[PDB]
């Protein structure tokens, strides 16, 4: 004999409470600006905190994170849709259009002590060759890439790190145990390219493993699984990718092979033969050829079913994009003299390298009220408590009474000390990281037709 | 084809230290299934596990002690030595060094 | 066979398994236990999922 187990209130569609309107708003950025160096950040000599030159290349994510004027500090000129003693007002996302206008090409980077000991595709003779350090200097494309994120909270990734070894044993070999993390997604860190989401800063000695501007960070990578699991799905509205890649080169690494391979497996040889290589072998991603038609921007994205239960509503007047391109990160060379004479010199100029980037933000908006009711009020609080505290219309005591009095001491700490724990909201979680900004609170319209987009937003729309 | 004996100062004086040398012929302790420890026994009391040392070069001891008790091998000479520094009075005992399995897990 | 109007999820956990990919790294004086499994990504992998 069984039993249905347990009832749990579940969560529900947004279409239940949320009422659409007919009025809609337009909204769009300026050009976005954004230059400096493929490699590394120029760091400024004297003080070394403020920054001369920012690094900023093709690979590093560009989050958004844009603001939004609240709606319920509009003045309308007919307040007659609804009541603001028992509504209230907030945005929702219908449109998307993501501008890039550099022209093509990828850009390459590279690393000059890279750990190549030989070419392991036709020849590799015997014995071995003499040498303690061994480094050359190689250069290299990588992997290409194309994806974007909406959503109302930032994106949570998950990458590899070093984390907690076991007890002392000695039956466990020395290799650094393998845990999985979960982050928030900073900007200007890097995406993977072919060589695991581990952080190479604390796991890589040598630091000549990888090129040059992915050996001190964590290359990150999103995460679909867990982010389309959550049950309020508050973070991904809507979602593509696109990526390729395949094998150009073979290479060996070189030094003292951390396993001795098993005997089991082979004949050992003599003569020439009797001292044993590597098996420490990994490849290089080159990249393929890019179409215009391969591409995943400049074209409009209509929602309106979204796979999660948020149909684009987007609490606390903020949004989050974030893309990855590749397809426009070529990089450009500058060539500076000394001094003018005529006969060319190798030490009379001075070369700086340098990366362009831009971009363009361009949304439609739609207008949504929420008729506040007392069976309804409770389950945002369930959710959220923010929210209900900025709208600006009450306050919560938490519990209805503690039901353990917990004996509170009066005469101010002076006998058995405890944690006194002085308190502070904080004002945002998210204060602690670091995102592009881009304001809009001075860009919202009410005519359509003098934007690109509502222009074709008329047409599919059938208005 | 394993033959094994073991060399020892024989004699100490309280708090000196105690350089236990083990030898071996047959092996290799290198190769991948070769091990061994080192095990005491008094004249009247019984037997207990100190320390033993694998092919990869990581170490574990007697947790009671944990401090004076470093197990080392020399595998270019094939020799395991054992080195306990501040040898006390409870050490009056006799050492046993010996070579173990997995899939026996004990003392051949 | 005749069918209802009943439906019904099953969840399953995500799968750690990590590993050496070229051979097992067996544990060493027993050749039947292992330190680290041989695992890769040209291996089957054989899922058997027990229902209620």
């Amino acid at each position: 004999v069984y039993l249905p187990p347990v009832p749990v209130s579940k969560v529900v569609s947004t279409d239940e409470y949320v009422s659409r309107t007919s009025i809609y708003y337009y909204a769009g950025s300026s050009r976005l600006l954004a230059v400096g160096n493929p490699y590394f950040s120029i760091k400024s000599p004297n003080n070394n905190k403020k920054v001369l030159v920012p690094k900023v290349s093709g690979l590093q994510y560009r989050v958004f994170r844009v603001r939004l004027p609240d709606p319920n500090k509009f003045g309308f000129p007919d307040t007659s849709f609804y009541n603001p003693d028992t509504q209230r007002l907030v945005w929702a996302c219908v449109g998307l259009e993501i501008g890039r206008g550099q022209p093509l090409g990828v850009g390459v980077s590279g690393h000059p002590y890279l750990n190549k000991f030989d070419d392991t595709e036709t020849s590799n003779r015997y014995p071995a060759q003499p040498g303690s350090d061994n480094r050359e200097c190689l250069s290299m494309d990588y992997k290409q890439t194309q994806l974007c994120l909406i959503g109302c909270k930032p994106p949570t990734g998950e990458h590899w790190g070093k984390g907690v070894a076991c007890n002392n044993n000695a039956a466990a070999t020395d290799c650094p145990p393998l845990e999985l993390f979960n982050s928030i997604i900073e900007d200007g860190d890097m995406v993977d390219t072919g060589f695991g989401c581990m952080d190479f800063g604390t796991l890589q000695a040598n630091k000549s493993d990888v090129p040059i501007d992915i050996c001190n960070s964590t290359c990150k990578y999103p995460d679909y699984l867990k982010m389309a699991s959550e049950p309020y799905g508050d973070s991904l509205f809507f979602f593509l990718r696109r990526e390729q890649m395949f094998v150009r080169h073979f290479f060996n690494r070189a030094g003292k092979l951390g396993e001795a391979v098993p005997d089991d497996l082979y004949i050992k040889g003599s003569g020439n033969t009797a001292v044993i290589q590597s098996s420490a072998f990994f490849p290089t991603p080159s990249g393929s050829i890019v179409t215009s038609e391969s591409q995943l921007f400049n074209k409009p994205y209509w929602l309106q079913r979204a796979q999660g239960h948020n149909n684009g509503i987007c609490w606390g007047n903020q949004l989050f994009v974030t893309v990855v391109d590749t397809t426009r990160s070529t990089n450009m060379t500058l060539c500076t003299e000394v001094t003018k004479e005529g006969t060319y010199k190798n030490d009379n100029f001075k070369e700086y390298v340098r990366h362009v980037e831009e971009y363009d933000l361009q949304f439609v908006f739609q207008l949504c009220k929420i008729t506040l009711t007392a069976e309804i009020m409770t389950y945002i609080h369930t959710m959220d408590s923010n929210i209900l505290e900025d709208w600006q219309f009450g306050l919560t005591p938490p519990p209805s009474a503690s039901l353990q009095d917990t004996y509170r001491f009066v005469t101010s700490q002076a006998i058995t000390c405890q944690k006194t724990a002085p308190p502070k909201e904080k004002e945002d979680p998210l204060n602690k990281y670091t995102f592009w900004e881009v304001n809009l609170k001075e860009k919202f319209s009410a005519d359509l037709d003098q934007f690109p987009l509502g222009r074709k937003f008329l047409l599919q729309s059938g208005l | 084809q394993v033959t094994l004996k073991e060399s020892g100062p024989g004699i100490l004086q309280p708090s000196q230290t105690l350089s236990l040398t083990c030898s071996f012929s047959g092996f290799s302790l290198s190769t991948s299934g070769m091990g061994v420890g080192w095990i005491r026994q008094p004249s009247g009391k019984g037997l207990e596990w100190l320390a033993h040392i694998w092919w990869n070069d990581d170490k574990n001891y007697h947790p009671a002690l944990k401090s004076r008790l470093t197990i080392s091998k020399d595998t270019s000479s094939n020799r395991v030595f054992l080195n306990i520094a501040s040898v006390d009075t409870a050490d009056t005992a006799t050492y046993y060094c010996a070579r173990i399995h997995y899939v026996t897990d004990a003392l051949d």
